DNA sequence: ATCAATATCCACCTGCAGATACTACCAAAAGTGTATTTGGAAACTGCTCCATCAAAAGGCATGTTCAGCTGGATTCCAGCTGAACATGCCTTTTGATGGAGCAGTTTCCAAATACACTTTTGGTAGTATCTGCAGGTGGATATTGAT
DNA sequence: ATCAATATCCACCTGCAGATACTACCAAAAGTGTATTTGGAAACTGCTCCATCAAAAGGCATGTTCAGCTGGAATCCAGCTGAACATGCCTTTTGATGGAGCAGTTTCCAAATACACTTTTGGTAGTATCTGCAGGTGGATATTGAT
């Protein structure tokens, strides 16, 4: 019998980490606590769009509702880069294709 | 008169909810120290309606703007809708 | 002599006054301009729904008596009858909304 | 060939896991194409913007490998993160070093 | 035609509380009992809730109950004020309380 | 125009049984009504994450059961729970 | 065979414990009776999230507590806890 | 002629030394003997994974520590430098554990 | 003790805002019945990891002595803050009156879901070899406290 | 100030736990393409209710005076609590073993969803009558503070 797969976000919070600080490692309960963080925030937002999707009688949640959510969630300075991170993210996607 | 809105808060009002708080002796300190606790408070509350107001394209903050605000800051309020 | 009160004997006249009672204590029209103000600060040109402005009234004062109370506490704890900025700081960083 | 829908937004967070996860989340009825890309976009800086204030505090400790210690310092030395995780409990993170003035010797 | 509220004993609406656990996104699916259970529990709560502000209305000498029976019930009884610790009830105000140290001589 | 539902008229249905010479404010039942809600909103909300956590994707009665366990206090949820039990017996036999 | 009963384990929360405790959270001076103090509300503490995480337990038809158990009973009380598999 | 530190000096130095580590500062066995102890009485027959312990441990000694924090500021607030029940019980009170 | 100035309470009265009882209208909601589908319990069982044991040992708990300096008590008085009172400024009221814009309705298309099929990938497993740093040492520098 | 006792620093080192590497493997995840469905943006409009305006009226904020009593400073001292020490217990560490019970796989049906159809109900809108109680009264008496 094979134990089923367990997913988490190391491979990618360690391809950031690469970018960020190129000979700077992290140590399995260190990534274990980002993994953790990533979880926590993608709820919280999740979260915060569900209600808002909900309290505006829509049954779809998009990039707005999420954009939105960042704004309640995130403080000032982080909220502003957030956004800009997000709306250019969008954008770039919908230009290919 | 020229007076700031924040000033409008006046000091017998803020004793008047002091005394509801149970209290009995006040220093003269303490109206300017609530004015600006009383704004951080509407700042918060009054940031998170508003973008709900936004978000929904409408012009007029409603109550209900205000009682999610409210509810996600932790001061859930009973009676206005929701 | 005419008729004094000690000081002290109206102020607890007027806690159970107000502890008695449930009616807002700031002025109605003062605290609606003070609210479109900060509004305009976060969108121009905004309306409100007169019990948008009601229940931000309720929620502030309730939250403002509840803080008052905390307040209270904490004059007591250091030997005083007297709330003072400290008291209100104390209060406000225990409770975790600064600091 | 087939591109990634990560790629496709110049993101290394993954945006087909986030919307599936979004799906599975029970959290609306449908989700727009949109939303996991800026989902996972703001969770990618988010990741970055903790991770670089990490390494710097791993750094200021004369040490290459990032331990829960460095990330609680960073988070609790920065004021908008230490508000964001405000209700936040890091495990083997510590508190910052701070004594109370008055406790000083004269 | 019987409703699942009279089937189930209950005032509170069985239908309208299924519909809501449907439309709310809780899950992908609700099971029969679950609306019957959770009717049941607020029609409870309820209950409990109108009783002990009945009382507070009588004990002062009114017959109808308003926000402020509700603040006096809820905050007087130890498990509600728990259960309503981060709650506001508009126009309810706060229990008489006077520190022992304020009192005179 | 259009409909706004509330719980008024059981919230009302309930006071009679418990007191029936007793009325209520609208205001009050204004508070009656973002009460009923707010319970609402919380059991269903531990009773979602419950299922999450059990990876199912039905809420049962059993769900909504360790919800009222986890957010009601003490006695509160030992006759909430026997309330919500009472009622899916009965429901169950017709 | 069963193990032995269990009691009186709260004095197990020692004097030098507590002052480490104290001294991580920046007190200089402790009082004689803060001891008693501090178990009687680490008692309240644990109990409170050990009642909703075995709560989780139960419902999931378990006999073994899990970590995320506790995560789970963690966090609905307002404690989030990294590092646990949260 | 035995040398001895003043009374504080070895108090201060051993904030400074806590401060700057972050490993667990209650004994391993006696704590897991105390939740089992405690989870027992709320029901038979429960095992353990040692990491749901460990979580335990990791959230008591936390909130312990942020909870000692909070007491530090209230007697500091009654011109003291020494905790005492008191001050862990309004600290208590404000942060709604006990209010 | 008395005595006077106010506050506070009780009984009663009455206008009206807001609660009630009425009929009537209707779309949405709730029930009912049939057909289809599937989540998850039951059974079986592989395999992780939890409980328990042993056995050595030193890190750390316990209990004691001693006295530094803290907390608590007392006293004092400068001045801040409460009480009272005279002004008059502006909140409150209400009743009418445009009109902003919330909200309801219809249209229709970009973007959603559903599905079949193909490719890709991140997780696990298995071993096998680097490597950052914990922890130990020794010796120079710094801090503290007595004099 | 000098100096001695002790903590703190930092360099240097080595063992190794834990991080890294690589190949194999595969179910699930992810993407591509096609057909089908539809949420909600857009434009227009009706009608709710929001902003503003005038217009008294008096309630209530403000400024001033006076001093009661509170906060804070200063002084004393009893004894709590920190620092240091001796003693030895019990936590920690290491390793092993049985087997509880968590978790993976597959089978199978009670109960879920999905429509279509029918019946009921809660929300509503006028319309009219009713009534609990706020607010005003007088007069009894309780509280407060001066003697
Ligand atoms: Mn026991
Ligand atoms: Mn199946
Ligand atoms: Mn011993
Ligand atoms: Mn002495
Ligand atoms: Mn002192
Ligand atoms: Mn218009
Ligand atoms: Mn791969
Ligand atoms: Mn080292
Ligand atoms: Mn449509
Ligand atoms: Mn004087
Ligand atoms: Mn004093
Ligand atoms: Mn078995
Ligand atoms: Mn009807
Ligand atoms: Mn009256």
């Amino acid at each position: 019998r094979k134990r089923s797969r367990k997913e988490s976000y190391s491979i990618y919070v360690y391809k950031v980490l690469k970018q960020v600080h190129p000979d700077t490692g992290i140590s399995s309960k260190a990534m274990g606590i980002m993994n953790s963080f990533v979880n926590d925030i993608f709820e919280r937002i999740a979260g915060e769009a569900s209600r808002l999707a909900h309290y505006n009688k829509r049954s779809t949640i998009t990039s707005r509702e999420i954009q939105t959510a960042v704004r309640l969630l995130l403080p000032g300075e982080l909220a502003k880069h957030a956004v800009s991170e997000g709306t250019k993210a969008v954008t770039k996607y919908t230009s290919a294709k | 008169v020229l007076r700031d809105n924040i000033q409008g808060i006046t000091k017998p009002a803020i004793r008047r909810l002091a005394r509801r708080g149970g209290v009995k002796r006040i220093s003269g300190l303490i109206y300017e120290e609530t004015r600006g606790v009383l704004k951080v408070f509407l700042e918060n509350v009054i940031r998170d309606a508003v973008t709900y107001t936004e978000h929904a394209k409408r012009k007029t903050v409603t109550a209900m703007d205000v009682v999610y605000a409210l509810k996600r800051q932790g001061r859930t309020l009973y009676g206005f809708g929701g | 002599k005419p008729h004094r009160y000690r000081p002290g004997t109206v102020a607890l006249r007027e806690i159970r006054r107000y502890q008695k009672s449930t009616e807002l204590l700031i002025r109605k029209l003062p605290f609606q301009r003070l609210v479109r103000e900060i509004a305009q600060d976060f969108k121009t040109d905004l309306r409100f729904q007169s019990s948008a402005v009601m229940a931000l009234q309720e929620a502030c004062e309730a939250y403002l008596v509840g803080l008052f109370e905390d307040t209270n506490l904490c004059a007591i704890h250091a030997k005083r009858v007297t709330i003072m900025p400290k008291d209100i700081q104390l209060a406000r960083r225990i409770r975790g909304e600064r600091a | 060939k087939a591109k990634t829908r990560s790629s496709r937004a110049g993101l290394q967070f993954p945006v087909g896991r986030v919307h599936r996860l979004l799906r599975k989340g029970n959290y609306s009825e449908r989700v727009g194409a949109g939303a996991p890309v800026y989902l996972a976009a703001v969770l990618e800086y988010l990741t970055a913007e903790i991770l670089e204030l990490a390494g710097n505090a791993a750094r200021d400790n004369k040490k290459t490998r990032i331990i829960p210690r460095h990330l609680q310092l960073a988070i609790r030395n920065d004021e908008e993160l230490n508000k964001l995780l405000g209700r936040v409990t890091i495990a083997q993170g510590g508190v910052l070093p701070n004594i109370q003035a008055v406790l000083l010797p004269k």
